[PDB]
């Protein structure tokens, strides 16, 4: 059943609802869209953490490439086009 | 009970084409008759709202285009305002537990009710706060403009306050068991700090925290034992 939004507090069932590995908040799809759209055109990619949390701790080598390939699935599904190309241009810089 | 009807009808003969005024009718009649207690006008491109049914007690209006809000019923509790356009809130219903107000352009906000546990207003342009009622659980302020932050109540367990300019942070009560600060401008952490929960997370990477700040933190959070919360600072 439901399930509230870390960041705008809406609730969706957990089906419907966007989890980020490496952490553990629940994000509406909404929220995970803007968040990620606005970090990938106005930001640079190391500001591309969770909105809720914060975490993974980027700027640590290791855990970069392990992170942005698993979030990429879901960065597929979930954004528009012109943000998911821009999403690989922004990473093989 | 006999305005309500037709302050709807004259309500959805004066908006503009993109506006679905006749499915919020619609909603807004079934709503009254029924006498129900949810009112859901979400994703119509409503451009503004009518007086509302006086008896609902969640009202949920996201993704509309409001600038304003017409007065709250005094029974709400919950209401979900997410990705308008709102300017401000009108005052607010001493029944209210929860104000969902994330995306928006709000400036200031009204008085706080002494209810109030859940306040979402990530992506505004607040820049400062009222006083923080004692009831306050959850408190998201991300992505906003604030300067400084008022005291804390001491039931609340989660604070987001992630991009904001804020340079002190006042004592954290032992409720809080989640706080992400990152992207302020905090030089210093309060002690209270490590007296949090082993459960508990901080998050404060991002801020020009001092020297000996940063010497203070390795050296406890590496110790051997160490019982306060995790905590987040880059370097
Ligand atoms: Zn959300
Ligand atoms: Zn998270």
């Amino acid at each position: 059943e439901f399930q509230e939004c870390a960041v705008c507090g809406w609730a969706l069932p957990h089906n419907r609802m966007q989890a980020l590995t490496s952490c553990e908040c629940t994000i509406c799809p909404d929220c995970f869209r803007q968040h990620f759209t606005i970090a990938l055109k106005e930001k640079h990619i190391t500001d591309m953490v969770c909105p809720a949390c914060g975490r993974p701790d980027l700027t640590d080598d290791t855990q970069l490439l392990s992170y942005f390939s698993t979030l990429d699935i879901q960065l597929r599904e979930s954004l528009e086009p012109d943000a998911y190309a821009l999403f690989h241009k922004k990473l093989t810089e | 009970n006999e305005f309500y009807l037709k302050t709807w009808s004259e309500w959805e003969k004066n908006g503009t084409p993109g506006e679905q005024r006749n499915i919020a009718f619609n909603r807004l009649k079934i709503c009254l008759q029924n006498q129900e207690a949810e009112l859901n006008l979400s994703e119509l491109d409503l451009k503004t709202l009518p007086d509302l049914p006086p008896q609902i007690t969640t009202l949920e209006i996201r993704k509309n285009l409001l600038t304003h809000l017409p007065d709250l019923p005094p029974m709400l509790k919950v209401i979900h305002a997410q990705f308008n356009q709102l300017e401000s809130l009108p005052a607010l219903p001493e029944t209210l537990e929860e104000l969902n107000a994330g995306d928006n352009k709000i400036k200031e906000l009204p008085f706080l009710p002494e209810n109030l546990t859940h306040l979402r207003v990530h992506n505004n342009r607040l820049h400062i706060l009222p006083l923080l009622p004692p009831e306050l659980k959850l408190l998201v302020v991300s992505g906003n403009r604030l300067d400084s932050i008022p005291p804390f109540p001491d039931k609340l367990e989660g604070l987001a306050l992630a991009n904001n300019f804020i340079e002190q942070l006042p004592e954290l009560p032992f409720s809080m068991n989640r706080a992400v600060l990152m992207n302020n401008n905090l030089t210093t952490l309060p002690e209270s700090v490590l007296r949090l929960a082993q459960n508990a997370f901080v998050n404060v990477a991002g801020n020009p925290l001092s020297g000996h700040t940063m010497r203070t933190l390795q050296q406890i959070t590496t110790g051997p034992d160490y019982s306060g919360p995790r905590i987040f600072f880059s370097m």
